């Protein structure tokens, strides 16, 4: 590194130089006293939306406010306190005679935007890096609950799935499982984060591999790895068909929770697990109509 | 053999329970997390960015729903002419519904703190014009016309080389929060109106366009916080997710 | 729906006084100008005069102002085109109008029924 | 305590007081987050900053 | 002081006197990557002289019924110049960017674009329009190059989210009356320390007409939009033959 | 005062033609030329403003175009309803003129 301009380069640089700071706001800003202003020069009412930034303008500028000491709090915007709250993510249905699940198991891909709440509330953000609390809530569909022994087994990527109610994957002698009764209270476990990467981002602007993408693959778009954490099982624990049809209600509560890269909230019907689809011919706007822009 | 005694509550299963569970992997160690830019640890963040209000929610046809994002300013009769009218209720089914404000306060039961509504004329630099933009605190009915609006909170904005304003509806209000409000017995929380007159008139020379649009674009002050989170009901979902 | 109701058909003699009258409903009053149309049986039609009600504001036409007289009661709401002295020549379709709700340079967006006054001896 | 440290949120500038009975941090309660608060990242990301009285475009 | 503005990289530069700021997305400047945040081991290279320059995109025409177009980064630049060839030869690949939207007209036009980098832009189909078949977009729409591709639905923004709140993340406007450009300066933004040019797209830029554009006859009908870029602080790594898809 | 008026005084056609007529003002209103339809026996019906904006509750067959002193009236398709007389008069200025009327009526 002889040359001035090695000596005097910036290449490698890996410092973040941020612009801002983030500052203790545990309550809301307080309000100052302002009296009238009748000068020339400066006008705090007047901006610029094109420099792409929201407005500086503040009560005390545009009229003659009070003192008013803000105690409200802050603490319930936070992602914690926006997020640590289960929801419906899953349901799995093992009837007795039927065509979804009637051997008495189910294997139901790890994913949690079969729903629209818990959907909704977590694409409002592009990344997300949280660990969770999953509960599960069995009982047959009327709701009864009865003395059955059921086997949930988490089956990551790479694991034999089991293919029947007596399958050798069901010994868990390596996967994470939970013996549990109906007649016990819901099962409850909690999972940590298990991506391959830095978060799990519910967008993914790609194609998971390379080569030619034609008109056939392109369900593989959008398709992220990265958040494919596995398989979750779940069998009655018995040789024999069990007497009685259930159903599993898996509830996620994020816990631990960062967000990066807030997006706008979807406003449209979802059409498909895991696919921003929707319907061309029913857009709708974001909120209600009037007739007349003068009339409310 | 220690002695207990389970009290009620045992075996419920509270989906707002801030509790210790099981794990599942033992000594599992994630991903380090590296820096990834835009991190937000507060939605009250979000509250203060701001988001197109669509005051112009007359068009419904999907042919037509950009129409929905500004509205027109046009050469008047100099009378003080009405331009729009919305409600100041950021919870509200309304305008507000298009902002991120409007979406996040749908997560939440009450609200508190001043809002703010920057309007950017996008007309032409040679066209000039006045306008009046008045806040009407709970209780005023629509005003009828520019004298009335007059009497409550107002800012007059001049077109020139700034092309936006900013009208900060205060925070006026008796509680110290405010739910939502909607017809009926909630509107006791309705916030107040915003109108929008001419004040002098839109003017333009020859060879310019003799009609503008106006953006307008809503946020949160320093001072807006959100409380009793819920969820919500801006949209509902028909025909499940396949 | 926004409408306006004229008087009706009006028979009288040359040189007595008329008040043709025309209520607006549907809409506001003292915020849209209304002004009068006349049509001479088998003409086109003729630009009378416009009448902003609130504060109220009346531009005539050169051929008109001196023979009519444009008012508008706000109270009841309710534009009048008053005579003072009717002429062989008055025998005609007077159309009253609210101007576009967008802007007063939008021409006459609602029309009323339309009034036939006819006057001869 | 002596217990592995293999929370989501370890290694960052967020403060957290929870409860765990495990050897896993990612099993330990919530707790609370530290109200810390960026508007500017989102609000005001300009890289020459312009003040309240000031005209932004001068 | 404020909307005069020089923007110089490599050998190229951009003057631009009726400029508004320059927007840094999220409050952070592009970085390379970090020694505790690298993965890869191998040492990667940086060009950047070669590849941290401004490189002209396609003009596209405004007129007064324009839905808006988007293109995906770093898929625009994946067949220009040194930088893309070094992303075909390399597998991984990290870099910010500063865009420069152009958009001049006379005093007397009107009309207000939004320019916004919407990250993890995935673009959604109509569903066969009645919201019944799982189709997906091809591979066009998806990446659609330096070239880009016009919204079909731009008030849903093909994507199903609302257009209202693209303010949300960086974005500038370019109102005819106020600037005549918008830069936006947003740095590499991935869950990876690194990733492929050839799959993934961190973010989209969309450029939107919100206010229509408005003149009188015998003003000059051709108002050309003009998206120039600037990769900053590139390295690529693993070094292989090259590869386009 | 500013005088309007209309070419031609009175045209013909079939279902499905193509008609256009021609309004001009004596001064240069810029863009607040207004044309009304008019059909025997009825009130007039505002088709266009502004010269070129269509009023809400007309088919998109009416198109206005023009400005200053030329401006034009044209309906792609002609149609049965779309035989009456149609004005432009002129809101720029006090008196609004109303021009002279051009009557639309079916060709034999
Ligand atoms: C004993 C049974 C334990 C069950 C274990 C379940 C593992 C939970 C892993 C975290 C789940 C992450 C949420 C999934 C992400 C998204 O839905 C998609 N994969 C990406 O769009």
């Amino acid at each position: 590194d002889r040359v001035a301009d090695m000596i005097e380069s910036s290449i490698g640089n890996s410092v973040s130089r941020a612009l801002t700071q983030a500052l203790p706001a545990p309550t809301g800003q307080n309000t100052q006293v302002s009296s009238h202003r009748l000068d020339t020069g400066e006008v705090p009412a007047l901006q610029a939306a094109e420099i792409g930034a929201s407005s500086n303008t503040s009560d005390e500028s545009m009229i003659e406010t009070r003192c008013v000491l803000n105690s409200h709090s802050t603490a319930e915007t936070t992602l914690d306190s926006f997020f640590s709250r289960a929801g419906l993510v899953g349901e799995i249905d093992l009837p007795l005679e039927g065509t979804t699940n009637p051997n008495g198991y189910a294997n139901w891909d790890i994913d949690i935007t079969g729903y629209a709440q818990m959907r909704r509330k977590v694409e409002l953000f592009t990344y997300m890096r949280f660990d969770a609390e999953f509960t599960f809530v069995a009982c047959t569909p009327t709701g009864q609950v009865v003395p059955q022994l059921l086997q949930y087994m988490f089956v990551p990527p790479g694991a034999p799935k089991p293919e029947s109610r007596e399958s050798l994957a069901w010994q868990t002698a390596t996967n994470p499982s939970v013996f549990v009764k109906l007649t016990d209270p819901p099962a409850q476990v909690s999972v940590p984060f298990m991506s391959p990467a830095s978060a799990y981002q519910w967008f993914y602007d790609g194609y998971p591999t390379f080569g030619e993408h034609k008109q056939e693959k392109d369900l593989e778009y959008g398709a992220c790895p990265n958040n494919m954490m596995g398989t979750f099982s779940v069998r009655t624990v018995g040789s024999s068909k069990s007497k009685y049809a259930l159903v599993v209600r898996i509830y996620m509560r994020m816990k631990h929770v960062r967000a990066w890269i807030p997006r706008p909230m979807r406003n449209q019907n979802y059409l498909f697990k895991a696919n921003p689809n929707y319907a061309g011919d029913s857009i709708k706007p974001t909120g209600t109509s009037r007739n007349a822009i003068t009339t409310l | 053999g220690f002695p207990t005694e389970l009290k009620p509550g045992t075996n419920q299963f509270l989906t707002t329970d801030d509790g210790v569970s099981a794990p599942i992997l033992p000594n599992f160690h994630p991903t380090p997390c590296i820096h990834i830019p835009g991190e937000v640890r507060n939605l009250l963040e979000l509250c203060q960015v701001e988001t197109i209000l669509e005051v112009n929610n007359v068009p419904t046809n999907a042919t037509s729903l950009m129409e929905r994002l500004r509205f027109p300013v046009s050469a008047q009769a100099g009378k003080g002419e009405l331009c729009a009218v919305f409600r100041a209720d950021p919870g509200r089914d309304g305008p507000w519904q298009s902002t991120m404000l409007g979406q996040l306060c749908g997560y939440y039961t009450q609200w508190s703190g001043s809002l703010e509504v920057t309007f950017m004329f996008t007309g032409s630099f040679m066209a000039t014009g006045k306008m009046l933009i008045a806040y009407t605190p709970p209780g005023g009915p629509l005003p009828k016309d520019r004298a009335t609006a007059m009497l409550g909170t107002h800012v007059i904005w001049d077109f020139g080389l700034q092309s936006s304003v900013t009208l900060v509806i205060p925070w006026i209000s008796n509680t110290h929060y405010r739910a939502h409000a909607r017809d009926g017995v909630f509107d006791y929380y309705t916030t107040g109106l915003v109108s929008i007159w001419y004040q002098t008139n839109y003017v333009v020379p020859i060879g310019a366009p003799n009609t503008a649009y106006i953006i307008a674009l809503a946020a949160a002050q320093k001072n807006f916080t959100m409380k009793l989170c819920k969820d919500t009901s801006h949209i509902l979902q028909t025909a499940s997710i396949q | 729906e926004v409408q306006l109701v004229q008087s009706g058909a009006e028979v009288k003699k040359p040189g007595e006084s008329l008040k043709i009258s025309c209520k607006g409903s549907g809409y506001s009053f003292t915020s849209y100008w209304i002004g009068w149309v006349r049509q001479m049986p088998g003409k086109g039609l003729e630009w009378m005069g416009i009448i902003y009600p609130g504060d109220s504001d009346t531009r005539y036409s050169p051929s008109f102002q001196g023979q009519v007289t444009i008012s508008a009661d706000k109270s009841i709401s309710t534009a009048y085109l008053q005579w003072s002295s009717l002429k062989a020549s008055d025998t005609a379709m007077y159309y009253c109008a609210r101007l576009h709700s967008s802007s007063w340079f939008y021409g006459m967006d609602v029309w009323g029924q339309g009034t036939t006054v006819t006057v001869s001896s | 305590s002596h217990e592995n440290s293999n929370s989501a949120t370890e290694g960052s500038t967020i403060n957290y007081t929870t409860i765990n009975y495990y050897k896993d941090s990612y099993a330990a309660t919530a707790g609370k987050q530290s109200l810390k608060q960026d508007p500017d990242k989102f609000a005001n990301p300009v890289k020459d900053i312009f003040t309240e009285m000031a005209a932004p475009l001068k | 002081s404020d909307r005069v503005a020089q923007l110089t990289i490599g050998n190229s530069t951009i003057t631009t006197q009726e400029a508004a700021n320059i927007i840094v997305g999220y409050g952070e400047w592009p970085s390379y990557c970090s020694d505790d945040d690298a993965t890869a081991v191998d040492k990667p290279t940086r060009p950047d002289v070669s590849v941290n320059r401004f490189y002209t995109l396609d003009t596209k025409l405004w007129e007064k019924s324009s839905k808006g177009w988007y293109w995906k980064f770093p898929d625009v630049l994946t067949e220009t110049g040194v930088f893309g060839q070094n992303a075909q030869f390399h597998y991984l690949y990290r870099s910010g960017f500063c865009i420069h939207v152009q958009c001049n007209a006379s005093k007397f036009h009107q009309g207000a674009l939004l320019v916004a980098i919407l990250p993890e832009y995935v673009i959604g189909t109509v569903a066969g329009g009645t919201g019944t078949e799982d189709s997906h977009p091809p591979y066009i729409q998806t990446q659609p190059g330096a070239d880009g591709f016009e919204l079909q639905h731009p008030y849903v923004l093909d994507a199903g989210i609302p257009i209202s709140q693209l303010t949300v993340c960086p974005h500038q406007w370019i109102n005819l009356r106020t600037n005549n450009c918008a830069t936006i300066i947003v740095p590499y933004m991935n869950t990876l320390p690194f990733d492929s040019a050839l799959n993934h797209c961190n973010f989209g830029l969309l450029v939107v007409p919100i206010s229509p554009l408005d003149f009188d006859q015998g003003a000059t009908p051709v108002i050309p939009i003009t998206i120039t870029l600037a990769p900053m602080c590139s390295e690529f790594a693993g070094l292989r033959q090259a590869v386009t898809q | 005062d500013i005088q309007m008026t209309q070419s031609p005084s009175s045209l013909s056609a079939s279902v499905g033609d193509r008609v256009t007529i021609t309004c001009r003002a004596s001064q240069s209103i810029s863009s607040y030329l207004n044309w009304y339809q008019q059909k025997p026996g009825k009130a007039p019906k505002l088709l266009i403003y502004a010269a070129s904006s269509l009023q809400s509750g007309v088919p998109s067959r009416f198109s206005g175009s023009g400005s200053g002193t030329d401006f034009t009236l044209t309906i792609s398709s002609l149609q049965p309803e779309d035989f009456a007389t149609y004005y432009c008069q002129q809101s720029y200025s006090t008196p609004r003129t109303f021009g002279p009327g051009t009557k639309v009526d079916i060709k034999r």
